[PDB]
């Protein structure tokens, strides 16, 4: 029984080298994160707008997917800026003052 | 015993397969960097527009993305509104 | 007998590292849409951004449309829809009744 | 081959008349924008109230025919018939 | 398929021109809208009692199509105006003060 | 291409019609000024009035309209009312 | 049992230590990057995470969506 | 006393047990060690990579609970669809 | 019988001496570090824990998952 | 008689406890355990909090315990 | 029950006895130590319940 198990941890002794492995991998994606984020951060910095464009865009892309969805969304009427006489609906003028 | 000498092959051929998915992922770092130059660009130029001419066109772009959500979203019956700060209800 | 299988896919998965090459080309394909989009957004901006600043208000008719465009989408919509009543201006016995024309003033 | 060709004009006429497209709508929503600030910049909100006004009227029409659409009095609980 | 996509994108080239008309169109709403910024904040700058008019009128307006609607709709027992022992009683002639 | 010809053709017509809303949409303009003249012309007499007589009328039409309202709504079994602020179950 | 408990003793070290390697080697990269410039990359990821979990959401039955404040009764 | 003098045994057995259980236990600790090292000292610097981190974690949630026969009543906060709330603009404010 | 009780409390005695003692020098090596170091560590395990915990539990149809607070409701 | 059994517990336990009471919260754990086994087999509904099983690791009360220690 | 109550009265002193015993030790060594035992064991035991 243990010699079955010794065996089973020389299987193991594999799983160790495919962990070097997927370190190796885990290593290049973070390189390519370090890369990205010189690139990308250097432009946010100056105006995060695009940040705010891309989340717009975001929203649009998920209201396609869940379109389509198997799942029950309860979602605020909000969204729907039909309440013209409440005090958000200058908001977003007022941002732009 | 044989089961544990045949899995013990199949976790050595499976760190070279794990080389294969590393090959994969070094050809997804290339990938990622394009991505990556492509949103840096983008950025850039957004950035440079929106520091001098303000969130009006982001203003623009939400109202006309809640028109195009609520058409995206009209045929389907999964899909609640509720008003902000409702109770309990259902049917 | 079994291992060349799995050498076999092994052969798979250097195809999909050719797969990944293809990735490689689409992301190129990709890079260039988002930029041709973000020239747009950028002159866009400019645009926008000078008429907005001097004076927003066109956001509001905007979003005064933007509310009758989705009351005609909701209204042959699947979803069902539980909005205020505040939206039927009935309640003529408020506080927010003037909250408009005090706006104004 | 051909169709390599045919893809490089393809993509290159479809992002072209894309950002084509999208410049037309932004002058015309920064025009429209300009004739509307500088009108109001003087004026004041004054039509924005009423267009709030008559657009309510609207939208309740809009929304007249439609069983999917239930009006709530803000704070309110439970019931159903 | 060379020809469908072509065509498909000289299809947008044409609804680039449909765009020109979108954006002519825009503008004429544009034009009208401003006018009648110009007439309508100069009357209300002396008084919008005018909007408040209005609105008594919206609501009556209003009640007249919710009436004959499908639409289900939960009203405030206030518009019924019927506690007279309510402190909010006198706040109309408290205004008028 | 054997229906695409049509298609561009169809987007080329619809430029056409769109123009052709914009000729209606000429004629919206002409009658959106008339209307905002009567707007303007409506508020100039109130606001003139008003700013001497105080309130005066507004409080009066709000109590006659609320008798309006609930009698337009009394023929309906679609709306209900809630006290103000407090919760009801279906009885 | 204890020279089965010494060799997987062995293995799990050897494991952690792999696995500290990696993690440490992807800070380091990172972390230095995101030294020198922001957070951007952090919330650009956030917006095509969210988009990517819908996805992966996105065919389940048993997953449901309530707004941020209120529960109801639901059907 | 037949019971009583198994259970016995059994704590005998238990005595063993723990310090098998001993040992295991140091080594696991053992390598936590030298992995709060090496990971500490770089995350001290900048612990965005964490950040990262949390992201891919959701990502791998997600893709587990698709699967779950769970029920899972999520916040409508995912699914960033209500572009008028202040939540909008946070993140990007957060940036700056 | 009563004997063997007293036996087994003995015995339990010395192996809770004997993981206390693991404890404690797992505690001394993780301390130490930590001390050096910070709890970079613990939030790293902490994320894939999370990974972890939710890998276990997706297979029970016992557990239920309610969106950060909130009150009462019923799907139907 | 109940009374002076109680006076001279008193007695000895006051003394030991006031030194340093963490004894109490040593047996305290232990009554959590005794009630658990007896609870397991009981004909009673129970309702605990989610937060006896430990697994909010993001939740702000982790880090209490070993807070305290520092 | 008068006479199982004399009997009590010696039991509960014997185990009154046998608490401060346990009280004494592990207070000493509390005082000395902390209480990092204590909240190890609320783990142990979160488990065990």
């Amino acid at each position: 029984a243990k010699q079955v198990a010794q065996q089973e941890a020389q299987r193991a002794q594999f799983l160790v080298e495919k962990a070097k492995q997927e370190q190796r991998q885990k290593i290049v994606q973070a390189e390519g994160e370090a890369e990205a984020a010189k690139m990308l951060g250097e432009a946010l910095s100056k105006n995060p707008g695009y940040i705010k464009l891309r989340k717009i865009r975001a929203a649009q892309n998920i209201s396609k997917t869940i379109a389509t969805s198997q799942n029950r969304i309860y979602l605020t009427a909000d969204n729907l800026v039909l309440n013209l006489q409440d005090e958000s609906f200058t908001r977003g003028s007022d941002s732009l003052i | 015993f044989t089961e544990a000498v045949e899995a013990k092959q199949v976790a050595q051929q499976e760190a070279e397969r794990a080389r294969f998915v590393v090959e994969k992922a070094e050809q997804q770092k290339k990938a990622a960097i394009i991505s990556a130059e492509g949103d840096s660009k983008a950025a850039e130029l957004i950035a440079n527009s929106l520091a001098t001419a303000g969130d009006g066109l982001i203003e623009l772009r939400k109202l006309e993305a809640a028109e195009d959500i609520a058409y995206q979203l009209s045929r389907s019956r999964n899909i609640t509104y509720l008003p902000a700060g409702q109770s309990v209800l259902l049917q």
